[PDB]
């Protein structure tokens, strides 16, 4: 038939868009970026109540001041981190210092577009663009708190709250009314929660979302069950009220 | 049945290669471009199209330069000219480092058309949307060749190639009954700048502007040079003033 | 050098081979592992297309990777082979390299890995095979179960099943685990393993096979007279009524 | 047999002061008992207030200045402009130093 | 319906390259920038887009030498490894033979980069369109560069959605920017009062405004948030 | 189903399409050559079609000097008789240097047709649309004819001919030779034997010809070379008795 | 490009099956048919040659039944070159084994090598398949006398009786009804005689359309004989059971 | 030299091996096993070049275990011997040889009989009833020679072995810091808990 | 340059037919008539020496080749294909076999090893079958005489008398019904003789007949003498001047 990279006539990359279509299909992963530090959450949605609702894992730790979120297809998400956590590390090795949140999405998206059948200048070997997408959550000492929506099209883009998967829009434009410049971070957990429990076919508990945040002070944290379960009961109180 | 005329190595079952003709269209929408075998030289030139006022003068040259001795001009795909020419530039340059003397300009020709017509042999790569008039001089005497995007290729007394070649073609064909003792270098870039402005008529439309050049044993010491300055002006007045 | 795209995006956003290989999978012989409080069972299924088959020299449907930790799988045969190789070859390097054996959940992101790979890579097509991977880490006592699909995605299950009529296992697995008092003997998780599958597989204690993993390397696989008094007894407790 | 390496002469000094620091280098360029030149200077600013130099070998000690030029130019490049640190600067040289492990620059370094 | 664009390998029985077409179109759909000279100057002006009024503008400026810059109309990856080259050939000119690039050159090796991609089975060709300034041996220098392979020098031009607006402006304007030399604040307003010829409808806020200058007393700086508040 | 018309493998009919559109295109530039043999020479006419005014008639041509012994020319369109040109001389010159000998004839003949037989087998590969004839004096042979095609055969000749009319001129020199009854032109001289060879091709193709619409190579023992349009002249004044 | 003419070998259907594979097997289902019988003391190999002239050459003729070892055969069903192909693969991975080890390959590790490469051609390098069944015999210490079988899929299993190629429904389902685990090696030479003289798509079982192997422990405890049959042999043979 | 001996009695094979690690003028271990297990009823002791012995050992171990994993079946001692040997033969001509001596004992669970091979870095290999590598053979051959009976208990064995390290500790320049007693039988593999 | 067909062009269709192989059998079943015969104390093999044009020149026209001193070979089909299989064939009989035992390869091994250039070529990516069948005829010493048949699948057979092409199914009927196992090498050339008259549809002389035997030692052929352990070759192949000379039979 056709190439795995042609252009449509609209000049979009079939695969590319293809592929954003497989990311709406998954579970959803919110960022909010206050200025006391960036929080992440997903939606673990389980297949089946005899799977182990502890062995999903959506929030990875990347460094220790940089923190991923991710959807669509998770297999493919794998390869992505482990080049992240090497690129972070190498740069440590050269320089001495931490990798800027910017450069590490940049390398991320440098992997992507790299796909094809034989494109004539060094090695595109990869059959398909990546079907997943990430937030990629963290903080520098030139740009503070950072987030970030890396794509397969290799394209970027530093949002102040970002939704992605299945009701991003849904999401995003609750966001866009919720998010202002002064949020506490306590604040944008349980606006995280709110927003996850809307977008979730499952009712929101511990067991089925998970919450981290990368903070200056101590990195990247994932929040523990009980942890968070003690957010989702301070938000149903916050809700119980005009 | 049908769809020989898809991928770029098949036979059609009349004998012919589809997209090498579809190549050949990409080079008839394209820019007038002539060569003029004086009688001890060339002479080459072409019709830069004056897309808009913001396009700077004299500048976006188009007549390249292979080794010292050689000048090319195509009419087509611009960026598939350069590709060939650069392929002709390592061709020259190896040839100067085995065997010591700049190319012969046959010897050229032949190494430009054996690559073009490779690229008519496999379906993995397009054939060359341009068409190539090139030329210079050597120890034999003065060479104008032609090369299509079939790799054919044969040498010319005169030659033109886009848009206008039919105006160009009879046109040059004028001179070959008037001048069977050839023409001056001086005299054939002149008579060249006529031609790009006659050929214009099928490119009216837009706006234009000439580029010569000229490799020529009296008047450039067998060097491809470009004619620039008040020679220039002079065969563009020459051109003005056979019309009107 | 053949590097032809061959599972690629269509467009509503799927990947066709990959899917195709989950019907693979659904076609296999039957697959079930359950966790027990202090062990882990591998039910598979006896394909019952034909018999005069040598029992003894035809290959099991459970694999040992090392001697602490499983393989079953559901699908193409052949496929399974080959990913079996390579997990057993990570085990010895895993070993070589770092002096411990491998936890059972490294080995299951291992395998789970391969045939992301797959997946993505011109030339090849991903695998016809699903897999169930159980044991114990080294030096610990809490039981182990993951299972591993076509696209390479992996997880944890309290019970799980693959292959033909999965789904049904699944339903009554899910009706029939109290993940708050789990099988708490190798009888009580033996027993719980053949009463899935059995409401499948028909009567048949030729048609099914059993191997139990406990701490440290103890792992058995159990002979049809074990099954079928197995068998036997659930006949007879449902005879109950 | 060839020998690849050779020697230029040459001392080069570096103080740190509390709020400042100095490096400095003789101009002389010699071979053997030969003066090859009286100024051809060896102590090099290579921007991020980074001065550096590379005596020993000099055709290494240029090669060597040269390439960390050039990689300061290309971490701003790939980090939106980030000043190098000095201690960046010290772990880059390094990598560059070590990269020739087997086949070393033959100079003595000082930033 | 027509079976001359699965690859770039294909001519049309017309003689043309769709996929190297529809490339084209990536680009026009992408945000308009502008370029425009004087002799003492070249400037960039960039409209970058966002997606959310929680997301970031695009940057579509890149800085490829001292001397030289860019900016991209298009998919953002391709200017990513066009612009990378360009540092690369850049840099080789400054390593080997202690010589700045010239504006000319780089164009040149942009074509032939371009076109190697639209005459091989299995590429794709570039969805990039740049603008490149710079100030070399020859004056100040503004290049065109098409996916095509195709580089024009110009005094002025524009690419990108909506293009059309500021290249007619240009095109009136030209006796007037190209003869604004050593004043470059107002070869500045001069380019923004161009690109503002292209929007529709939206007004040129700090954080989608990115203007780019280089000349003979200046090297390659970009502009950006409070830095080009001085021009609204 | 239509792709067996498209690249080099089988019809169902056990035909290589390719092969014969390639055949076909052998004819493509109407010019007809032939050959014919000496006591001691080799000669070869071919038409000369000039068609553009504003070409240099000195360039065009069909006929090339592959060794200082081996003259070949081409049936096809020229930039395939130029790629067959420059693998010939190629190759002849490269046998020189790991043989100690002189490239014959016919094995030049045998190896370009082995080039042509990969074609007509591997997909990638087109055919090349031409048809070679080789001439020489051969040291141990004698005047030889070796003719290649897109096929991959390779023949010798008493005699041949290529080109559209190739029917009339083979039937014309078939009734010659039944006649005369031996397999070459009885003559001393190859003057008289090119003009053999031109009188039979006048009367093949009911034309006349001026001295610019023809084209010979002569092959003598350790020499070949092709004829000025003023010696061509000379025979065709001396043609017309 | 060349994207077209791929048949892609190596894809899933729909309903998750390897069309090459699949039509394998069915090219595999026209070839002449081939039977593996174990006993309590051998192991015996029946094929049906599928083509016989009265001019073809009995003795000098293999197409079907193959040495690996001194102590592994193979009865083939299908493309035979494929098979060779195979045979000399096994033939050398025994030696390598035996190299290595100093001891003779376990008939096991020999099958499931080749049952790997197999397996190979249906998962990458865009090849098809092999068009071959093998039905296995062979002893080793571990397990003794053993039976597989091994398809284009590169799947393998373990057998007491089993046939390939063609009517094996018919030939099954016969073995099913006359098999016993007691059985001796002149009881399965019978049994499988037998079996082919009611699958057989042709009138009546003659010596020159057969070939015949038995391995077994002979006189000395300790080795094991491969006797691959003679003409004259399979003749007498067949005139001591009911037929001829 | 580090002492490498071997010697296999009735049914039983006895390895024994030096706990001395020396590098250059400081002993830095006297603590060490020089042996590896291959499968539980084989064992290789191994002596010779710093870095190539342990890595060529565990090389070993590893193939050994995978060939086990992979078929359930205890590759026997000869086969384990003809593996470990052609690896040797592989390395001799190779970039870089490991230059390791090795020793193999193994109780064939399958003849019932205790196995010693004796193999160099360089592939040579052979089966014996008693064998050493390096210096070891020089000292301890002429008692072996002697005492050494086919018939011999394991504890025969001890006392003969015991014999041979004393007579290694009184007439060697070098201080090996002892032995470390391994046996292999049908039970498999121990560490004879004292010696010497 | 750029072969990017890796993929096999020979794949299995839905009925289990592998259809290059059917198309490339069918291109022999089209090809000119050759047949082999063996005696008791020879081979011989013959083929027709279908001129195109009477310019064209009969020598120049082999169809039989030797391929070993004591191995010929000959063809029904796609001429070119053929003259290519036979270079290799020859390649391979000391690439693999002279080269390593210092003798010629007994004559099913050569022809097994031209049955493995002949798979690969139904499933190596790329290519197409070839399109011949080849009967080749030998002597070695441990099996005597044989004469073989391999066919574009990469299959051979051993036969007693055979024919490929076009009049194959006559010739073979006719074969059959006049070979014994006593003839002696005369005989078996006199009947190849006759089969292939009928096939052959016009002129049948020693000039449009090709013959080959392989049978005795001709010491006459070898080229030099010194050496008693070294006979000469076991191929020969027939003068026209003797084909016509029996043809008066």
């Amino acid at each position: 038939d056709r190439g795995v990279s042609t252009f449509s006539p609209e000049g979009r990359l079939f695969q590319v868009e293809y592929s954003l279509e497989a990311i709406k299909l998954g579970s959803t992963a919110i960022g909010i970026a206050t200025k006391e530090g960036v929080v992440l959450g997903v939606e673990k949605r389980a297949t089946s109540p005899l799977l182990e609702s502890d062995s999903i894992e959506k929030i990875v730790e990347i460094d220790r001041h940089i923190g991923c979120a991710m959807s669509g297809l998770t297999a493919d998400a794998r390869s992505m981190i482990e080049h992240a956590r090497t690129a972070a590390v190498t740069h440590n090795l050269y320089y001495d210092e931490d990798i800027n949140v910017e450069s590490l999405t940049q390398s991320v998206c440098d992997l992507a577009l790299r796909f094809g059948e034989g494109a004539s200048g060094e090695e595109r070997l990869m059959s398909r663009p990546f079907g997943v997408a990430l937030l990629i959550a963290g903080h520098d000492a030139d740009d503070g708190y950072q987030l970030f929506h890396a794509e397969p099209s290799g394209t970027f883009y530093r949002y102040n709250a970002k939704a992605i998967g299945s009701g991003s829009e849904g999401a995003q434009a609750e966001l866009l009314n919720e998010w202002h410049s002064s949020l506490t971070l306590k604040e944008a957990e349980l606006l995280v929660l709110k927003i996850l429990k809307q977008v979730m076919e499952e009712k929101l508990d511990e067991n089925n979302a998970q919450l981290s945040c990368i903070t200056k002070q101590d990195g990247f944290k994932i929040y523990d069950n009980e942890k968070t379960a003690e957010l989702i009961k301070e938000l149903k109180e916050k809700e119980a009220a005009e | 049945g049908t769809g020989y005329d898809l991928s770029n190595s098949v036979f059609s079952p009349d004998g012919r290669n589809f997209q090498v003709e579809y190549a050949v269209k990409a080079v008839e929408n394209g820019t007038t471009s002539i060569g003029i075998k004086c009688n001890d030289g060339v002479v080459f030139a072409v019709e830069k199209l004056i897309t808009s006022k913001l396009l700077v003068p004299q500048k976006n040259v188009k007549i390249q330069v292979v080794d010292r001795h050689i000048g090319c001009v195509y009419s087509g795909l611009i960026p598939d000219g350069r590709h060939l020419v650069n392929r002709g530039r390592e061709e020259a340059a190896s040839f100067k480092k085995l065997y010591k003397t700049p190319i012969p300009i046959p010897a050229f020709a032949d190494r430009l058309g054996q690559y073009v017509q490779a690229h008519t042999l496999y379906n993995s790569v397009r054939p060359f949307g341009v068409s190539t008039i090139f030329g210079g001089v050597d120890k034999n005497g003065a060479h104008l060749y032609m090369l299509e995007p079939s790799g054919s290729y044969w040498g010319y007394k005169g030659a033109a190639t886009g848009k206008g070649r039919q105006s160009a073609k009879a046109e040059l064909e004028k001179l070959v009954d008037h001048h069977p003792e050839g023409l001056s270098a001086r005299e054939a870039v002149k008579q060249a700048a006529k031609i790009i402005y006659l050929a214009h008529e099928d490119n009216k439309e837009k706006d234009f502007e000439l580029e010569i050049s000229w490799c020529s044993l009296s008047e450039t010491n067998g060097l491809h040079k470009f004619v620039k300055g008040d020679l220039l002006q002079e065969a563009i007045d020459f051109a003005q003033k056979e019309i009107n | 050098g053949y590097d032809r795209a061959l599972s690629i995006f269509s467009p509503d956003g799927h990947i066709f081979q990959v899917e195709y290989a989950l019907e693979a999978v659904k076609r296999g012989t039957c697959a079930v592992g359950v966790k027990g409080k202090n062990c882990v069972v591998l039910g598979c299924e006896r394909r019952s297309t034909l018999k005069l088959q040598d029992t003894r020299i035809t290959p099991s449907k459970v694999s040992k990777i090392d001697s602490h930790v499983v393989l079953s799988f559901s699908g193409l045969n052949a496929d399974s082979r080959i990913l079996i190789e390579k997990a057993r070859v990570e085990a010895q390097s895993h070993r070589l390299t770092l002096e411990d054996p491998v936890t059972v959940e490294y080995l299951t992101r291992y395998v789970a890995g391969v045939q992301q790979r797959y997946t993505q890579s011109g030339g090849v097509r991903p695998f016809g095979v699903s897999t169930l991977i159980a044991g114990f880490d080294p030096r610990d006592d809490e039981p182990k179960l993951y299972q591993t699909e076509p696209s390479g995605i992996y997880s944890s299950w309290s019970a799980q099943t693959i292959g033909r009529n999965s789904k049904t296992v699944r339903e009554f697995l899910e009706k029939n685990y109290d993940r708050k008092e789990p099988p708490a003997t190798v009888e009580e998780c033996v027993k719980l393993t053949v009463r899935s599958l059995l409401e499948v597989v028909q009567t048949g204690a030729k048609n099914i096979e059993i191997t139990v993993v406990k701490p440290d390397s103890d792992i058995v696989a159990l002979s049809s007279e074990e099954i079928n008094q197995y068998v036997t007894q659930i006949e007879q407790e449902k005879q109950e009524q | 047999q060839f020998n690849p390496y050779g020697d230029n002469g040459g001392t080069i000094l570096g103080i740190a002061g509390e709020d400042f620091a100095v490096l400095a280098g003789d101009t002389r360029n010699i071979t053997d008992y030969s003066i090859n030149s009286r100024y051809e200077p060896k102590v090099f600013d290579c921007g991020d207030n980074i001065v550096m130099s590379a005596n020993g070998f000099a055709a290494d000690g240029d090669a060597l200045v040269k390439r960390f030029k050039n990689s300061v130019k290309w971490y701003h490049f790939d980090h939106n402009d980030k000043k190098l640190s000095i201690n960046s600067a010290a772990r880059n040289i390094q990598h560059l130093l070590y990269g020739k492990r087997f086949f070393p620059y033959y100079v003595h370094t000082i930033i | 319906r027509n079976n001359y664009d699965g690859d770039t390998v294909t001519f049309s029985p017309t003689g043309r390259l769709f996929q190297v077409e529809y490339a084209l179109e990536a680009i026009k759909q992408g945000s308009v920038t502008v370029g425009l000279r004087s002799n003492t100057h070249a400037v960039l002006v960039a409209l970058k887009r966002n997606a959310d009024e929680l997301s970031s503008y695009q940057k579509k400026i890149i800085k490829c030498d001292e001397h030289m810059g860019l900016s991209l109309a298009g998919l953002a990856p391709d200017a990513r490894v066009l612009s990378n080259y360009l540092r690369q050939q850049c840099n080789y000119s400054s390593l080997v033979f202690n010589r700045k690039l010239a504006v000319e050159r780089a164009g040149h090796l942009l074509c032939d980069k371009a076109q190697k991609n639209t005459q091989s089975y299995g590429g794709r060709p570039y969805g990039v369109g740049l603008l490149i300034i710079g100030y070399d041996k020859s004056g100040a220098h503004l290049l065109e560069f098409q996916p095509s392979g195709n580089v024009t020098e110009l005094y002025g031009t524009a690419i990108g959605a909506r293009s059309q607006g500021a290249k007619t402006y240009l095109e009136r304007t030209l006796d007037t920017f190209i003869k604004i030399d050593g004043n470059p604040d107002e070869l500045i307003k001069a380019g923004v009062e161009a690109i503002s010829q292209s929007l529709r409808d939206e007004s040129l806020t700090v954080d989608n405004l990115s203007i780019a200058i280089v000349g003979k007393d200046t090297p390659f700086t970009i502009y950006d948030g409070e830095a080009v508040a001085k021009y609204i | 189903a239509g792709y067996d018309r498209h690249i080099t493998i089988f019809s169902p009919e056990g035909r290589l399409y390719q092969v014969e559109y390639a055949f076909k295109a052998t004819n493509q530039t109407n010019i007809n050559s032939l050959a014919v043999r000496g006591k001691d020479c080799t000669v070869v006419i071919s038409q000369k079609k000039v068609p553009d005014k504003l070409l240099d008639p000195t360039t065009v041509s069909y006929i090339f000097c592959i060794s200082r012994t081996i003259g070949m020319v081409v049936n096809g369109p020229i930039p395939d008789a130029r790629n067959a040109a420059l693998r010939a001389k190629a190759e002849a010159a490269e046998f020189r240097y790991k043989y100690g000998y002189d490239m014959p004839c016919d094995v030049l003949a045998k190896r370009m047709a082995n080039l042509s037989q990969i074609y007509t087998q591997r997909a990638y590969m087109r055919p090349l649309g031409v048809i070679l004839t080789f001439v020489s004096v051969d040291e141990e042979l004698g005047p030889s004819i070796y003719k290649t095609d897109p096929a991959g055969y390779y023949v010798g000749y008493k005699a041949t001919a290529t080109g559209p009319k190739q029917q009339e001129i083979t039937t014309n020199l078939e009734n010659h030779f039944k006649k005369s009854k031996i397999d070459h032109i009885n003559e001393e001289s190859w003057e008289k034997v090119v003009e053999f060879a031109i009188t039979h091709m006048i009367d093949a193709l009911g034309t006349e010809f001026s001295k610019n619409d023809l084209e010979v190579g002569v092959a003598t023992k350790d020499k070949f070379f092709t004829l000025s349009a003023e010696n061509i002249e000379e025979r065709l004044v001396a043609i017309a008795e | 490009g060349s994207r077209r003419y791929d048949s892609r070998t190596t894809i899933f259907s729909p309903e998750g099956r390897l069309y090459q594979v699949e039509y394998a097997l069915e090219s595999i289902s026209h070839a002449g048919t081939a039977i593996g019988i174990m006993a309590s003391d051998g192991i015996v190999l029946a094929a049906e040659r599928k083509v016989t002239s009265t001019l073809l050459e009995q003795d000098t003729s293999t197409e079907k039944l193959y040495k690996l070892n001194d102590k592994i055969a193979v009865a083939v069903a299908g493309l035979t070159a494929d098979a060779e192909i195979l045979i000399n693969t096994a033939r050398i991975h025994a030696q390598n084994y035996l190299k290595t080890y100093n001891e003779d390959i376990p008939v096991e590790i020999l099958v499931r090598r080749l049952s790997d490469i197999k397996q190979g051609y249906t998962q990458h390098g865009g090849l098809r398949p092999f068009g071959v069944s093998f039905i296995y015999a062979g002893y080793d210490d571990r397990y003794g006398y053993q039976l597989y079988t091994s398809n284009p899929s590169g799947n393998y299993t373990g057998w007491k009786a089993i046939s390939v190629g063609a009517n094996t429904s018919a030939a099954q389902t016969l073995l099913q009804m006359d098999y016993k685990d007691d059985m001796k090696v002149d009881d399965a030479i019978e049994l499988a005689l037998k079996t082919l003289s009611k699958t057989t798509d042709s009138s009546a079982l003659t010596y020159d359309r057969l070939e015949f192997a038995t391995i077994r422990k002979g006189a000395n405890d300790g080795e094991v004989y491969q006797k691959i049959f003679k003409p004259q042999e399979i003749k007498d043979i067949l005139v001591k059971t009911g037929i001829t | 030299m580090d002492i490498i001996l071997g010697i296999r009695v009735q049914d039983s094979v006895i390895l024994a091996s030096s706990k001395a690690v020396t590098r250059g003028i400081s002993v830095l271990k006297d603590s060490d096993d020089k042996t590896r297990q291959l499968s539980p009823h084989t064992l290789m002791s191994f002596a010779g070049e710093a870095g190539d012995t342990v890595q060529f050992a565990e090389y070993i171990q590893a193939n050994i275990q995978l060939y086990s994993i992979r078929e359930d079946y205890e590759l026997s001692p000869q086969a384990v011997s003809s593996f470990v040997r052609q690896e040797l033969a592989k390395s001799i001509r190779s970039r870089r040889p490991y230059q390791v001596n090795v020793l193999i004992g193994g109780y064939d669970k399958k003849k019932n009989k205790p196995e010693l091979y004796q193999i160099d870095y360089l592939g040579t290999k052979v089966e014996l009833p008693y064998g050493a590598h390096g210096y070891s053979g020089f000292y301890t051959f002429s008692l072996l020679d002697h005492h050494y009976r086919p018939d011999m208990t394991t504890e025969e064995g001890l006392d003969l072995l015991k014999l041979c390290v004393q007579e290694l500790e009184k007439r060697m320049p070098m201080d090996f810091k002892g032995v470390i007693v391994k046996i292999v039988d049908k039970d498999g593999i121990r560490q004879v808990d004292d010696f010497q | 340059m750029t072969d990017r067909y890796s993929f096999s062009l020979t794949t299995f269709s839905p009925s289990g037919k592998l259809g290059q192989i059917d198309y490339a059998l069918t291109a022999v079943k089209q090809g000119v008539t050759s047949l082999g015969i063996k005696a008791t104390n020879g081979v011989v093999i013959a083929t027709e020496k279908k001129s195109s044009s009477p310019l064209a020149m009969s020598e120049t026209l082999s169809k039989v080749s030797l391929l070993t001193p004591d191995i010929g070979a000959v063809y029904s089909g796609m001429g070119p294909d053929y003259r290519v299989l036979v270079d290799k064939s020859r390649k391979v009989a000391h690439t693999s076999y002279k080269r390593i035992y210092g003798e010629y390869p007994p004559t099913k091994l050569l022809v097994s090893e031209v049955a493995k250039i002949m798979q690969e070529a139904t499933q190596s990516g790329g290519v197409r079958p070839f399109g011949v069948s080849l009967l080749i005829a030998g002597h070695d010493e441990f099996n005597g005489f044989s004469l073989y048949q391999v066919d574009p699948s990469g299959s051979y057979f051993p036969w007693k008398a055979t024919a490929i092409g076009k009049g194959s199914v006559a010739a073979k009927t006719f074969l059959e019904k006049r070979w014994n196992d006593e003839l002696e090498l005369e005989d078996a050339i006199h009947i190849a003789l006759l089969t292939l008259k009928e096939s052959v549809e016009g002129e049948f002389n020693g000039d449009t007949i090709e013959l080959a035997i392989i049978g005795d030692e001709n010491p006459d052929l070898l080229g030099y003498t010194g050496i008693p352990t070294d006979k000469g070759p076991r191929f020969r192949k027939l003068t026209s001047q003797e084909i016509n000379d029996r043809l008066e039979a």
